[PDB]
């Protein structure tokens, strides 16, 4: 289907985007899963919100100060909590002096002033905050309610797993970054631009995901000897310019207000707001995920993280294997 | 647990 792996772009007609869940398997049938990453452009009607107009209140109960050392193309980002502040005073920080969007011609010339100015002024993030903004009146493609096998988990203890189980919003500015990882537990990702200006993304094809976590090993030895999936920390930049050093296939695409991303499993991104904006995001599953939930690696080395038992996923959709898995095999 | 930005 897309033996090259490029990342695919989809304009469904409002027929065609009617059902989420069909949608997804549409695009895997054209091959759009290979590159870890597509671009869903939903039809000009649709709209999952009336008006942006009161946002100015939200509260960012925790923005982080997003702290990038390193050199040469290898980084570590260390995010440091602040001050809840509310979105209004979080644009206007924005968009002040030390932290506006650089002057530049073209994306090539912001995408290499990103790389250039990384460990220069940290930018704030105003990340991993609990909420929608989509209107209550929004049926098809709200990341509150996408209703796929991903729901099963909490039926099961009550366990809501903020930002996997329910939506986050992004309010995001110049530089703000997402490390390389892929999900926790190897889960898809939906990620819609709700305002403002672009969020870019790298993405490397689930194909070749071994080959960066080999590759990674290998520029920070002491931090795969302290976790056997160090990645997970979400603290690792790496340049375009190091994966083609290192010969790893990697696509690049910018999300542009209104349209979504979705990450597929075991589909290692990266990328930057390119200023002021606003992304809401959750997890999602399908069948096809299951095999993925099995054996995706763990942190071994924190508390904090993300563990979903792949018990109920297996006895009730995989039955047939289910005896055999218990028993390692 | 929940998901999270990371960086510590
Ligand atoms: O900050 C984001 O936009 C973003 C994008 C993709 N993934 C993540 C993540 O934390 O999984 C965050
Ligand atoms: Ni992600
Ligand atoms: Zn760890």
């Amino acid at each position: 289907q897309n033996p090259s792996c490029k990342i695919m772009t989809f304009r469904p007609t409002m027929e065609e985007f009617k059902d989420f869940n069909k949608y997804v398997a549409y695009i895997e049938s054209q091959g759009a899963h290979r590159a870890g990453l597509a671009k869903i452009i939903p039809p000009k009607e649709w709209k999952p919100r009336q008006t942006y107009d009161d946002i100015d209140d939200v509260v960012i109960p925790a923005p982080i100060q997003q702290v990038v050392t390193g050199q040469s193309g290898l980084f570590t980002q260390y995010n440091i909590q602040k001050k809840a502040m509310t979105v209004g005073e979080y644009r206007r920080l924005a968009n002040s002096e030390k932290y506006c969007t650089p002057r530049h011609q073209d994306f090539d010339d912001l995408e290499r002033k990103y790389w250039k100015n990384l460990t220069f002024v940290s930018p704030i993030y105003g990340a991993d905050i609990s909420g929608s903004l989509y209107d209550d009146d929004v049926a098809q493609w709200n990341i509150g309610s996408l209703r796929t096998i991903l729901d099963m988990v909490e039926r099961e203890c009550g366990t809501i797993i903020e930002g996997v189980n329910t939506p986050y919003l992004y309010f995001g500015m110049w530089k703000t970054t997402f490390a390389w990882h892929t999900e926790d537990m190897d889960l898809y990702s939906i990620n819609y631009l709700h305002f403002g200006e672009p969020k870019s993304w790298y993405a490397i094809p689930p194909e070749h995901g071994k080959r960066l976590e080999r590759l990674a090993i290998g520029f920070f030895p002491g931090s795969s000897q302290g976790c056997d999936a160090f990645l997970r920390h979400k603290m690792t930049l790496i340049s375009p310019i190091i994966l083609k050093k290192y010969g790893i296939p990697f696509s690049r695409i910018t999300q542009e207000a209104g349209e979504f991303m979705i990450t597929f499993p075991y589909g290692y991104h990266a990328g930057f707001n390119h200023g002021f904006n606003c992304a809401e995001s959750t997890n999602f599953a399908t069948l096809r995920w299951i095999d993925y939930g099995k054996v995706a690696t763990q942190c071994t080395c924190r508390k904090d993280m993300v563990k979903i038992s792949m018990d109920v996923f297996v006895r009730i959709l995989q039955p047939e294997r289910y005896e055999l898995w218990k028993q390692g095999k | 647990a929940r998901k999270s930005t990371g960086g510590k």
